[PDB]
């Protein structure tokens, strides 16, 4: 049952090759994107931005669920190098509009019920 | 029919009204509050009660298909008036 | 058929179809799991997900099938089921004057064989499907989003996608730009329950447990 | 019947008393603040806690570590229950220990000081089943009460 | 009298403008079917001074007329930006008005007064070309209403 | 209506209005119900 | 807390925050801020104009169904006040001009209107006002907009003495007449500074942040009674900050001293204007004027506000100055400003 | 059975090549457009004086809503909430409780008209003729709220419009 078919790498540490790739290109193409886009981010914060959206999977240990989320970041890259994104989707991965919610018991208390 | 407040704001057939202290009465500053004037409670008791001969009368609105749908209105207790649950109506059974 | 209110039952084609069904079961016994004829005549034939394009291949070709057009591509998620996902291919033979339905299925991380050698119709409707479903197609001319807004995550077609989704969108003017925002209403969607507990159908009362 | 007291009559914001002696609307902040004050400043035997009829054991165990850590053991209940003897030690000591599915299994129901049918409308009505299909005897020790 | 002056003034430019809308040639989805039928001969907008044109530009009024969705948001919001002032929008139909019938989809912003100012709202699903008409001539008569003149005469 | 006139009513309007969106006679909307959960008003006594 | 002013919501466009804010002035730089922090979270904004409607069309979008609330009133007519406050909870005032008129002059709009806006305040028991002064106000300056910056201060204090009073330094932002003032400047050639900018200290205060520390004065209770004074993080010589204003336009710098009786003159040529005057001599003054520093009074840390640095949003601000040429160049293709250390 | 849009050739006598040639060199084909786009100039044009004059409407006709009464001016609606169900936009919101008289009557009837598609099913729906979709089709609003219809509003158009609706149901009924 445990056999399955896979989508692209054989193991971890082929999957983790694509990943690095994947990483290299977007690092590449921050400085370009600021530029394009006319983004008021500097490019420190574009690829500060870019190493964090890698860190959020960085637990993951399925290759296949790995395969998926670097062919999903492909596609990301793929809308900005070619402008199919605009600016307003650009910046939506910097929340700037969103205001910070607390994330300590007392102020969560004092606001509602969300847990 | 239409009441007011000691606000001045007037109390809809719903009974609502915003009270005293309420910031939500700043919308109609400037502009009005919207009261139907006809307070259908009022109205339907306006109308007279319909004596009748027997025991059970049909009530369908008036109007025919154009009324509600039709119901039977028992008419045996003589403390009380048979009211239709529709529109209203009131009958009384004719001492017979 | 002279019940005036009750669709009549074409016998005749009901017929043909369940032979061409054995037909295709015994041609192609290494994928065909499964082949069914409903009561208002369409047949069905359910694969393993490895004969698609075996299995597409010779109904477009085969000379007793030719099956020339793709109806439609489209895809069924059921999460009750491991494979929660159902690949259906409606199919039009125009020399026979018969339509065809084949069906598969897949999960989360299992890829499908694109089937673009086959039918060049099928380049869209897996991009749809790669979208709203996210079931990839391995060996696709370009997947990405076809309907979706650029960077949207999740695939709302998904019966766990909420129906409103999760951001919403509106112009902020410190901004200057459109943002994106999570997601509130100022009247929520009203859920109905409708089904009605007494059973309308004992035709289709599946057995106890 | 009696949700539509949960539409009256409702505390919905903290208080605290004022200078005339009212109480009077408050933030969660301030409130808190007077409460952690003085259970601060008291310990021990000074600190007691009283737990009413509608209350969950979330909330009980809550308190109980609140007060504890002051060093207080006085967490007491509105209902008493005898303490001599093995008291709370040991569970049966307190439970209705045949369950009210076995009231259908019993052969002599003795009751003693209680009205069941306005104690425990459903365990009442679970006796007149057993009494009614399995000829059950049942005898009281109490008021004569229907 | 200088408040008489302006006054008149302030006619003059309320005039021209309602006497010569120029609505964008922009259209989203059932609705620019009814605004198409307001153009045409029954109606004939033209005969109002209504006249399409494709520039932004070269437009007064934006008719946002179809369903808006949270792709071709930005596309909206820019094209309006890009229209010189003084600049009107009027929302035609539920789904511009407030998401209509998708109002609870995952895609489609619920009413484009959530992107662009709205000057007009023409209710129905569609609005027949009269009744967009009849916006029309309101949005008219509320830029003769205007008293920028006067109000610069008091500042 | 001058050779076939309408039925009349009680309660409908003797006197038309036009669209009046804009004005000080327009429409606010509000809600119609009523409070749903009443609050405790705590005693007005000087207690203790 | 009536029932209807108890925040509900997670603090987005249909919440209820629980502020219902009249807001005076609402249709100026600092107000369209103001006004779209305030529906962001869901309040109740009372927004009374002098102006047409057509110029308040960019507030429409700030807030959810029945949000936003437009009045007419006369600064002028306190029956008008009245109506405008009457329900709110906090009424803020943005009003001023930096010119004046043959109608309002610097004594009304500074002192007249927002004295008699404090004073139907608190009449009509609004629970919190907050002022918005200069940080540079002073009986003694010789720019009459700032002496009456500092009459109308003691005014507001003595009328609503709970009042919350914030005095910002020189705001930058899209709109600000600041950093756009210095840039259209190259519209004339050089650049005229009185002793060339070297005797002039500014500490410029970017908009967002006047906004933040506006919003928490409101949700803030300590605030109330106080007096703020809202600076930028960094103070800059006025000829190092033009001199960085040009180089973020990509504009040709050249700066020219010029004597203080003849800019005095310029400014009072500029004054003509029926419209609404390029400079006037009471801008000359604010911008030569060396910004203070008040140490006893809190600042934005207090109300939980991060400074932004100008060089973190003076791009954004400035890039529609450039030409084709230069409209792509980047956040750090120029140099910072050189900052006095203070 | 079918037939062929373009699959006739032309004529190679000599009379047909010079006719083609006259008509290639002299533009006849050209100016027979010419010919009916001038016709059409002295046709009488198919423009209405909107707003003198009217567009042709039926009986039938889904335009704006309102709530009806019986004659005594007692409201029909009785807080059924078919209409509420039926609704494909989830427009109706209704609250409902017993009258003082103990009638079953609503508290809360709004529809949001920026949700609704007018479609009309709500009236079908109804089992008293309470809600109509009226023949009303000019009521656009300045703002987004004036659109949002209270029970009041519902009322006040089924009294502004009762005259009107009650003789189009009358011409209808009959149909439904
Ligand atoms: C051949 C091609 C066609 C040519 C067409 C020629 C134009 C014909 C129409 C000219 C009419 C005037 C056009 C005004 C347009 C100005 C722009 C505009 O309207 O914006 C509003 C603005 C109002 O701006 P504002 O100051 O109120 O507000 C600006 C700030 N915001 C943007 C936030 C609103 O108008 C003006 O600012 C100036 C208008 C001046 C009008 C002309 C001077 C007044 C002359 C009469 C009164 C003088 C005193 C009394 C004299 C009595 C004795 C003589
Ligand atoms: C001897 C020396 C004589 C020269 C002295 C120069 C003194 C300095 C005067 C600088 C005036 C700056 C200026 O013109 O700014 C005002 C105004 C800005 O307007 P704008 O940016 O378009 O939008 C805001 C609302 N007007 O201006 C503008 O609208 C754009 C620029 C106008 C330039 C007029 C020439
Ligand atoms: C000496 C007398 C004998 C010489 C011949 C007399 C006519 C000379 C006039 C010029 C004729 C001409 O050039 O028109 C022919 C031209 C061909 O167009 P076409 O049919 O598409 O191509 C030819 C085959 N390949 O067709 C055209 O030019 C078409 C013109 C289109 C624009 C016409 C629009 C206005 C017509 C009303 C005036
Ligand atoms: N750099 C800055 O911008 C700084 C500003 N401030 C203060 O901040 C506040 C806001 O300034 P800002 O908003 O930027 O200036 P704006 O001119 O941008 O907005 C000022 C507001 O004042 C209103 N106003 C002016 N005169 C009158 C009047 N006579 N009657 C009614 N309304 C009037 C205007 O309304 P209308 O548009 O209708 O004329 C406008 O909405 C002012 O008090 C200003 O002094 C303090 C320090 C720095
Ligand atoms: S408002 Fe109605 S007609 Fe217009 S786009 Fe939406 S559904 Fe179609
Ligand atoms: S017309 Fe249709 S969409 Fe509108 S309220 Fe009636 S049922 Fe709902
Ligand atoms: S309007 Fe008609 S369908 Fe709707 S609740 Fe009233 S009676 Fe029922
Ligand atoms: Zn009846």
């Amino acid at each position: 049952s445990t056999s399955v078919k896979p989508i692209f790498s054989r193991d971890m540490n082929e999957a983790k090759r694509r990943v690095r790739e994947l990483y290299r290109a977007w690092y590449r193409e921050v400085p370009n994107t600021v530029h394009l886009f006319q983004l008021d981010i500097s490019v420190k914060q574009g690829r500060d931005k870019v190493r964090e959206m890698f860190k959020k999977n960085a637990h993951i240990t399925d290759p296949r669920v790995v395969d998926l989320l670097v062919i999903k970041g492909k596609m990301e890259l793929e809308e900005t190098i070619k402008v199919w994104k605009q600016r307003t989707h650009v910046m939506r991965f910097f929340h700037e509009t969103e205001a910070p919610r607390p994330k300590d018991f007392l102020s969560k208390f004092y606001v509602g019920h969300d847990p | 029919g239409v009441r007011t407040s000691p606000t001045g704001e007037k109390v809809t057939h719903t009974g609502q009204v915003y009270d005293d202290g309420d910031y939500r009465k700043v919308r109609f500053v400037g502009r009005q509050k919207e009261v139907n004037e006809n307070f259908a409670i009022d109205l339907i008791a306006e109308q007279p009660v319909s004596q009748v001969g027997s025991r059970v009368i049909s009530c369908d609105g008036g109007g025919g298909a154009l009324g509600h749908p039709r119901v039977y209105i028992n008419l045996d207790k003589e403390t009380k008036t048979g009211t239709c649950g529709y529109c209203g109506l009131q009958f009384r059974q004719q001492h017979h | 058929d002279t019940r005036p209110t009750v669709r009549p039952r074409n016998d005749v084609a009901h017929k043909q179809l369940s032979a061409f069904g054995e037909y295709v079961a015994e041609i192609l016994p290494k994928y065909v799991q499964q082949v069914q004829v409903s009561c208002f005549n369409e047949l069905e034939i359910c694969i393993h997900p490895d004969g698609v394009i075996p299995v597409l291949t010779f109904l477009r070709d085969h000379s007793n099938a030719q099956f020339k057009s793709l109806a439609d591509l489209t895809a069924v998620d059921i999460p009750t089921r491991q494979n929660r996902f159902e690949i259906v291919y409606n199919l039009l033979s125009l020399r026979f004057n018969s339509r065809i339905r084949v069906k598969t299925y897949t999960d989360e991380l299992t890829p499908i064989e694109s089937s673009v050698p086959v039918y060049k119709a099928a380049n869209w409707y897996e991009r749809e499907i790669w979208d709203m479903f996210g079931v990839f197609f391995a060996n696709h001319p370009d997947l990405r989003r076809i309907l979706t807004d650029y960077g949207f995550e999740g695939h709302p077609f998904r019966k766990d996608f909420p129906l409103s989704g999760y951001v919403e969108l509106r112009y902020d003017d410190e901004v200057k730009r459109v943002v994106a925002e999570p997601v509130e209403l100022a009247q929520e969607f009203r859920k109905f329950d409708l089904n009605s507990p007494w059973e309308a159908f004992p035709a289709y009362r599946q057995p106890p447990e | 019947f009696a949700y539509d007291g949960l539409k009256r009559q409702r505390l919905t914001e903290p208080m605290v008393r004022n200078e005339k002696g009212l109480l009077t609307h408050t933030t969660w902040e301030d409130a808190l603040s007077r409460v952690a004050g003085m259970l601060q400043s008291f310990q021990g035997n000074d600190v007691a806690a009283i737990a009413g009829g509608l209350v969950d054991a979330e909330a009980l165990i809550a308190l109980k570590d609140l007060l504890n850590r002051v060093d207080s053991d006085t967490l007491c209940t509105e209902e008493v229950f005898p303490t001599a003897g093995a008291g709370t030690d040991l569970r049966s000591n307190y439970l209705l220990n045949t369950t009210i599915a076995g009231v259908e299994e019993a052969d002599v129901v003795l009751l003693v000081g209680t009205n069941p049918r306005f104690e425990a409308p459903l365990f009442n009505a679970r006796i007149r089943k057993s009494w009614l299909h399995n000829d059950l005897k049942v005898a009281l020790i109490g008021s004569p009460v229907d | 009298r200088g408040e008489y002056v302006v006054a008149k003034l302030d006619d003059l430019i309320n005039w021209a403008r309602r006497s010569s809308l120029w609505p964008m040639t922009f259209g989203l989805a059932c609705c620019a079917v009814e605004m198409m039928h307001m153009a045409a001969p029954r109606y004939d907008m033209d005969r109002f001074g209504v006249v399409f044109r494709a520039s932004p530009r070269q437009s007064d009024v934006m008719i946002v007329a179809g369903t808006l969705t949270n792709k071709m948001a930005p596309a909206l919001r820019k094209v309006y930006d890009q229209m010189p002032e003084p600049r009107y929008v009027v929302s035609m139909g539920s789904c511009a008005n407030g998401g209509g019938y998708y109002h609870y989809s995952y895609s489609v912003v619920r009413g484009c007064d959530r992107i662009v100012p709205v000057d007009i709202y023409v209710p129905g699903c569609p609005p027949t070309a009269e009744a967009l008409l009849y916006g029309i001539l309101q949005l008219q008569k509320k830029i003769k209403r205007e008293k920028r003149l006067r109000i610069w005469y008091r500042r | 209506p001058t050779v076939k006139p309408p039925t009349a009513r009680k309660f409908i309007w003797t006197n038309h209005k036009f669209n009046l969106s804009g004005t000080p006679q327009q429409y606010v909307p509000y809600s119609t119900t009523r409070k749903k959960i009443q609050e405790w008003v705590p005693p007005s006594t000087p207690y203790k | 807390l009536h029932h209807a002013v108890i925040p509900h919501g997670k603090g987005g466009r249909s919440s209820v925050s629980g502020i219902v804010a009249t807001v005076f002035g609402a249709t100026g730089f600092l107000g369209r801020y103001v006004v779209n922090h305030l529906g962001r979270m869901g309040s109740q904004v009372i927004v009374p104009h002098r102006c047409e409607p057509y110029d308040t069309m960019h507030l429409r979008p700030m807030g959810d169904l029945g949000q936003i609330i437009f009045m007419d009133w006369n600064g002028r007519d306190k029956d008008s006040i009245r109506r405008a406050v009457e329900h709110s909870s906090v009424v803020i005032n943005l009003v001023g001009r930096e010119w004046e008129t043959q109608n309002f002059d610097f004594e009304d709009v500074f002192v007249k209107i927002p004295q008699a806006i404090a004073q139907v305040s608190k009449e009509a028991g609004v629970e919190k006002f907050i002022h918005i002064s200069h940080l540079n106000a002073d009986i003694k300056s010789s720019s009459k907009y700032l002496r009456s910056k500092a009459v109308g201060e003691k005014e507001v204090r003595e009328t609503f003495p709970e009042a919350t009073i914030i005095k910002p330094a020189e705001i930058f932002g899209r709109e600000d007449r600041f950093l756009n003032y210095f840039a259209n400047i190259r519209w004339f050639g050089g650049v005229p500074l009185i002793s060339l900018g070297k005797k002039t200290v500014k500490q410029p205060v970017y908009i967002v942040d006047v906004t933040k520390g506006i919003i928490n004065a409101i949700k803030d209770p300590d605030a109330r009674g106080k007096t703020f004074a809202f600076v930028g993080p960094s103070r800059y010589l006025l000829f190092d900050l033009v001199q960085y204003v040009f180089a973020v336009a990509h504009r040709p710098f050249l700066p020219y001293p010029l004597p203080h009786f003849a800019y005095r003159w310029i400014g009072r040529l500029f004054e003509i204007s029926p419209f609404e005057p390029w400079t006037t001599r009471d801008k000359v003054e604010r911008i030569h004027t060396t910004d203070k520093i008040l140490p006893h009074l809190p600042g934005l840390e207090d109300l939980g506000v991060e400074a932004t640095p100008l060089e973190l949003k003076a791009i954004e601000v400035l890039r529609r100055h450039r030409t084709y040429r230069w409209l792509s160049s980047e956040i750090e293709d120029v140099q910072p400003a050189k900052t006095i250390p203070t | 059975t079918y037939k062929y849009v373009n699959l006739r050739e032309p004529s190679m006598d000599m009379k047909s090549v010079t006719d083609r040639a006259a008509q290639t060199l002299l533009w006849t084909e050209l100016i027979r457009g010419l010919g009916m786009t001038l016709s059409y100039l002295f046709r009488e044009p198919a423009t209405i004086n909107y707003p003198f004059e009217k567009g042709p409407l039926s009986p039938r006709f889904r335009g704006e809503h309102a709530l009806r009464r019986y004659p005594s001016g007692e409201e029909r609606c009785i807080a059924c909430k078919l209409c509420e169900a039926v609704c494909p936009a989830q427009a109706i919101t209704i609250e409902a409780e017993p009258r003082a008289d103990g009638s079953r009557r609503t508290t809360r009837y709004d529809i949001d008209m920026t949700k609704c598609i007018y479609c009309g099913f709500c009236q079908e729906a109804c089992p008293v003729d309470a809600i109509v979709e009226g023949p009303n089709f000019e009521f656009s609003t300045e703002t987004h709220e004036e659109l949002l219809y209270n029970k009041e509003k519902l009322l006040n158009n089924g009294d502004k419009w009762e005259a009107e609706i009650a003789a189009n149901i009358q011409a209808d009924y009959l149909y439904r």
